[PDB]
RNA sequence: GGAUAGCUGGAGUUUUGUUAGUUUUAUCAGGUAAAGCGAAUGAUUAGAGGCCCUCGACCUAUUCUCAAACUUUAAAUGGGUAAGAUCCAGUGGUUACUUCAUUGAACUGCUGGGAUUAAUAUGACUCCAAGUGGGCCAUUUUUGGUAAGCAGAACUGGCGAUGAGGGAUGCUCCUAACGCUUGGUUAAGGUGCCAAAAUGCUCGCUCAUCAGAUACCAUAAAAGGUGUUGGUUCAUAU
RNA sequence: AGCGCGGGUAAACGGCGGGAGUAAUGACUCUCUUAAGGUAGCCAAAUGCCUCGUCAUCUAAUUAGUGACGCGCAUGAA
RNA sequence: AUAGCGCAGGUGUCCUAAGGCAAGCUCAAUGAGAACAGAAAUCUCAUGUUGACCAAAAGGGGAAAAGCUUGCUUGAUUUUGAUUUUCAGUACGAAUACAAACUGUGAAAGCAUGGCCUAUCGAUCCUUUAGGUCUGAGAAACUUUCAGCUAGAGGUGUCAGAAAAGUUACCACAGGGAUAACUGGCUUGUGGCAGCCAAGCGUUCAUAGCGACGUUGCUUUUUGAUCCUUCGAUGUCGGCUCUUCCUAUCAUUGAGACGCAGAAGUCUCAAAGUGUCGGAUUGUUCACCCGCCAAUAGGGAACGUGAGCUGGGUUUAGACCGU
RNA sequence: GCUGUCGGUCAUACUGCGUCGAAUACACCGGAUCCCUUCAGACCUCCGAAUUAAGCGGCGCAAGGCCCGGUUAGUACUUGGGUGGGGGACUCCCAGGGAAUACCGGGUGCUGACAGCU
């Protein structure tokens, strides 16, 4: 086949429909501090620092900022070993994750439950529950009797 | 007398047969930073000696 | 391609390391003469019997060369070479659009 | 000499219409796809019936040819012209590759010809007529089948000439909320006024 | 023939954000004041806003977040009736005493107003000065869409703020006179220009100096007085800040109307 | 044919609340399958309604059928990251960086809070070197070709390197993987005889002057039949 | 010196043309081009692809043989 | 991530502007209008989501711009490192993000390390020039020439980079069924044979005999396609001789149908029990004639049959002609 | 309840056509001496103060568009299993996931900072 920086890109790399025009200001005025996640998608419309097609849509770590770039690291599986690869980009084509935020959310509530205890001698064991098995109750309303369909062309 | 050109066959067997994930490392490496920022963390290292 | 002779570009050099003028003539070879080692290596090599040593190169692929600039400050008359991208037609002549 | 048609039986390769990257254009042997009276208005010619597929095949277009110059002399004969509308509803789109007469590596081959894909239950013929005849229509493609191949079942639908409309669900006409030829149009609340 | 604006043409069109629809914003200019790097972090770049309307000149300082913009603090010319002006808010010299009135309410706000004092007229400067002490009070300047000629009334505030002693970055070049005068620049600040132009038209005509400059006349400024207004307005200024249907039918009514009509 | 990496062995250590070809919880990326054309682009059948015709024109609303190099929309299966002792908060200091500013930033000192913070399972570098670099097959996906026990790919599993029981017989199908053996139980597959086990029980269908008989598999079709056994739906017992 | 520049030499190596129109046929006219455009002769040849060429002859019957006929794939003058 | 001598195309360039920046403006196209003037000139309004244009293939991207027009300029500059892409995580090339200079443009924010992004290119050795108050020619100075250190250029298109024409039928060696020319095997387009439908032909009448436009099979007696077997050899055409087998039956036996009066036939069923010839030309297989006959049907058995023959052909070495 | 300046989401916010807008205020609007711009004071620029018609805002339209839900549909398609069916083409069962038009039920906005107004 044949190898260029953006092969194939055509759908992966298409604006999108009625998106057209540049990035919004709001979206340009977020920051991003070094130790935190972040998903790199490409947008084609600014073509200065646009990471290679391999990056695109791929959560990894701010290691760097540079002045109107971001540092991240982001990790490659390449046959046998994982490998740690740092690439910087422009600021257009990295979002926020919104992977941590859960967890982010799940330790102030975690922390200051542990906290409050002092006294009553902890030992809460705080942990979330997976929905396995329903209990029992009775249930009653209104019924229907169906049957079996007999077969119709149309 | 060909013979076949490409394949990918017994290569994600080869590769599971052993994937390490490198260990993770307390206090991240600086290679690649600016070097505006690390002339200042070198500074700030000295003045509190 | 067409090239303006007067040029302001760095001048790497001791007295000025800042924006000058230059003047932009091309650069050519020059000859290739005697006495240098390998020029006189390859001399005592041939003399004898035994044909020649050395591969002659035959078949060319490139139709062009690289075009270099000699640039040479006003001031200092400090010189360099830049190269510039192939091309088979090369001037420094005027004659604007 | 063309090939035997068993060649070109199965849907063995993706669509390759005629575009800009064919460019060998061989023409095809259906250019009249609409038969009988085409211009009756849909108030006559009530009874339908189908000619409908239940294998999943190819279609030469001179089958399509040969099958509609089959059934509209069936029906000039026994019905007369004017009282049936014929049309065919597939088309030939999928072109058709000959390698011809080292073996090899000119393997690719030119466009021969036209041929149409057909699903499980997609629809080939379909007579419109009059309610009177409907049985001489059903027996003219039951000829009209043996041209193509495969099986194909043929189905007397419910439905009033070629609209969606079920001809109990037509009638209930009168409040005036249908109106043109081949295609009964319903007028809609939807505005403006 | 086929005609303008088909049912598959409103489909695919897209529309541009709002304030370029409405023909007030320009997004092209606005990245490049917003933007502030990735060094900074969390710092906010600040803008001065000048706003030619009629009859009234506005100007703002604002910096951006992402709920949206946040005003500082703002100056108006209609303020002015206030310390002295009467009237004429529209012109050069209002801008100046505009831009001037801001850049106070900017220093006594955050409480800065004994250091930098400025310069009070029409020479040139930059704040390179006070050395070894707090860097004076970075803000850029957002004309906006108004189209940048030498003059205009936008490089008046320009050189109001600069005098308040807030730093603006500037080039000379579209100042008036210019290669540069100095004294051309201090005859639009006091308002020489104005004056000058009803010295020569009302030994010319009664009938243009009474149409033209009728409020003049109501509040009584000749045209020798001009010049006292807008030097004594900027020492008035300099000790102050400032001190203050139809509605929508539901689908029952909408129906309703239909068997009207 | 080499070199190089991978696959493999051996020799040493470091070291045990850390690993995963898995799911869940939360969060992203994608443009295949289908769908689409009374949505753009490209292909396409049919008529409707807009100085005497007239098929035209073109327009307006509809209609027949489509696309590996068309698309508004858009699955399943797969892919990324996160789920705490390598953590969270409070407070002081260092700094040529950054700020209009002890404002920030990163790094550090101290003081609290917390022992495994979803499920399930489970102990997790360095050196030296061999052989190998002709592969083939199967289910699904798939390109060239009329097709091939043909040529070329994708995912997984086999054969090769591998016997045992079954498919009569078969490198690749099924069951199932092997230390020497005593007893018990099954798998795939079978029970008239060859042949270990049913001429077992129970209910239908079939008469062949070429019956039929067990996946891969060792070929059969269009079209017929008042041969027989049932069903569906009309019309007066047929 | 040679090679260039300028002559000679084919019983030196060798080489020796197409296209329309015109009393079925083309003596004849026109046209593009070569260093020269195959002359005298001979031919489906031990040399002709189409080809078992066409017409005579030998035969009851001849892809053979002989004698003619030539736009001759690709005959021809020490 | 991913192959084929898969599919549709492209590159060895071009440009002091088509580079850079800022400002102003809006394009293709349609509609209605204006002397000469129309289907096409120029001017004007209205509408115009990109339907134009951006050096060139195709695809992304772009509307107070990335397009068009003007102004000012040379960042297509200097110093070396890091990263991404191919990937062994080597190199080249290409690109990205900073650092330390110095300039351009703009009021300023900024933007600019060539082209809006994806292609447009080259190691060692050798030669060559640019740079330094530089290092060495080893007995010591001076001073030409030389050798160094750093960065470009001269080129390898077989593009990780030898310096390179034929012929062998006089042939040789190591090997290869990884690989052709025979049989055999899979396949059956091509060849051959048999069905289904019914437009017409058949004076009249679709079906005695036929059968277009379509469509379903069979065969391995043709020819391809393929490369599984065989290269430490299975003796490659044709004829002669001799045997057997098949049936898709030319004749002979017994039937049935007819456009069957008789005679002569054409079509079909049971049929392989018996029979299928003499010669001219060609190496022929085929073919084409002369004749006979009840009839001169088609095939298989390693394209039956070379320790069975023959050696005319093909296919060694000699020689002739033509190209 | 509103008007302005800077914005956020960027059509529930667009486009077409028609009626109505207290009060600031935006706006049309008057002028060319200087700053400044061209063929041209139309644009732009500067200096002004003698009608809501448009712009702008609200509302309407059996409007188009757009957004949201229900149908379409447990259908199309699809993951794992089958010594299931079928001569093949394809199709069914078991254990799971699960779309998109067509067509009618409701919508046509919400909002942060700052200065002012019934």
């Amino acid at each position: 086949t044949s190898f260029g920086k953006r092969a194939r890109t055509r759908q992966k790399f298409s604006k999108g429909f009625r998106r057209h025009g540049m990035p919004a200001v709001s979206r340009l005025l977020v920051i991003h501090k070094k130790g935190d996640y972040v998903d790199i998608v490409c947008d084609p419309s600014v073509q200065k620092g646009m990471p290679y097609s391999y990056y695109h849509g791929r959560t990894g770590i701010v290691f760097n900022v540079t002045q109107r770039a971001v540092g991240v690291e982001v990790n490659k599986v390449v046959g046998n070993r994982v490998i740690k690869k740092r690439i910087h980009v422009r600021l257009e084509h990295v979002r926020k994750s919104r992977c941590n935020e859960l967890f982010l959310r799940r330790v102030k509530e975690n922390d200051a439950a542990h906290h409050e205890a002092h006294l009553k001698g902890e030992s809460i064991k705080t942990k979330r529950q997976i929905p396995g098995p329903k209990p029992g109750c009775f249930v009653s309303g209104t019924m229907e009797v169906l049957e079996p369909a007999p077969f119709v062309e149309s | 007398a060909k013979s076949k050109n490409h394949t990918n066959h017994n290569q994600n067997k080869k590769a599971h047969r052993n994937i390490k994930k490198p260990q993770r490392k307390r206090k991240m490496s600086t290679k690649g930073m600016c070097p505006k920022f690390l002339r200042n963390q070198r500074a700030c290292k000295r003045g509190m000696m | 391609v067409n090239v303006p002779k007067l040029r302001n570009t760095f001048c790497k050099g001791p007295k000025c390391r800042k924006h000058q003028p230059h003047k932009v003539s091309q650069y050519k070879k020059g000859k290739d003469s005697l006495v240098v080692q390998g020029k006189r290596r390859y001399d005592r090599k041939q003399k004898g019997f035994g044909g020649q040593t050395k591969p002659i190169f035959r078949k060319k692929a490139k139709t062009t060369k690289k075009i270099v600039l000699k640039l040479e400050c006003t001031k200092c008359k400090t010189k360099r070479l830049l190269p510039i991208k192939r091309c088979k037609s090369f001037e420094l002549g005027a004659e604007k659009k | 000499g063309r090939r035997p048609a068993r060649c070109y039986r199965y849907c063995k390769n993706k669509p390759y219409p005629k575009s800009r990257f064919c460019r060998g254009v061989p023409d095809a042997k259906i250019r009249i796809y609409d038969a009988g009276r085409k211009r009756a208005d849909v108030d006559e010619f009530p009874g339908v019936a189908h000619l409908v597929s239940d294998e999943y095949e190819q279609i030469s277009s001179e089958a399509l040819e040969a099958a509609r110059v089959c059934a509209n002399k069936y029906m000039i004969k026994n019905c007369g012209k004017d009282n049936f509308h014929l049309r065919i509803r597939v088309h030939p789109f999928h072109v058709l590759r000959i390698n011809k007469m080292t073996g090899m590596r000119g393997a690719f081959g030119k466009p021969m010809g036209l041929v149409a894909r057909v699903d499980i239950g997609q629809i080939l013929m379909s007579i419109r007529t009059r309610e009177s005849n409907v049985a001489t229509a059903v027996t003219a493609l039951r000829r009209a089948a043996f041209k193509f191949p495969g099986r194909q079942k043929v189905f007397v639908s419910n439905k009033w000439g070629f609209t969606k409309f079920t001809k109990v669900e037509y009638k209930k006409q009168a409040e005036g909320r249908i109106v043109d030829g081949v295609g009964a149009k319903w007028i809609s609340t939807k505005g403006p006024l | 023939v086929k005609a303008l604006k088909n049912k598959a043409y409103f489909k695919r069109y897209q529309v541009k954000y709002r304030r370029r629809r409405q023909g007030k914003t320009d997004y092209a200019a606005r990245r490049a004041l917003v933007l502030q790097d990735r060094n900074k972090y969390n710092a906010h770049k600040h803008r001065l806003v000048v706003r030619l309307t009629n009859k009234r000149i506005i100007c703002q300082v604002v910096y951006s977040t992402i709920e949206g913009d946040r005003v500082l603090a703002t100056a108006e010319s209609t303020e002015l009736p206030r310390y002295g002006v009467k009237i004429g808010l529209t012109n050069y010299a209002a801008a100046y005493c505009t831009g001037l009135l801001l850049a106070r309410r900017v220093l006594k706000q955050l409480g800065m107003s004994e250091t930098f004092e400025g310069v009070e007229t029409g020479e040139e400067y930059h704040i390179e000065e006070n050395f070894g002490e707090r860097r004076p009070f970075k803000v850029l300047l957002d004309v906006g869409i108004v189209r940048t000629t030498v003059g205009n009334r936008v490089f008046g505030a320009m050189k109001g703020a600069a005098d308040g002693g807030l730093h603006v970055p500037h080039g000379i070049k579209k100042f008036p006179g210019y290669s540069y005068d100095p004294e051309a620049h201090r005859a639009r600040i006091l308002g020489l220009h104005v004056a000058d132009y009803m010295r020569q038209l009302k030994e010319e005509d009664p009938e243009k100096y009474s149409a033209q400059f009728s409020q003049y006349i109501k509040n009584k400024i000749e045209a020798d007085d001009i010049e006292a207004m807008y030097k004594n307005a900027h020492a008035q200024i300099r000790k102050n800040p400032d001190a203050v249907r139809h509605v929508k039918l539901t689908k029952a009514q909408r129906r309703e109307r239909v068997q009207q009509k």
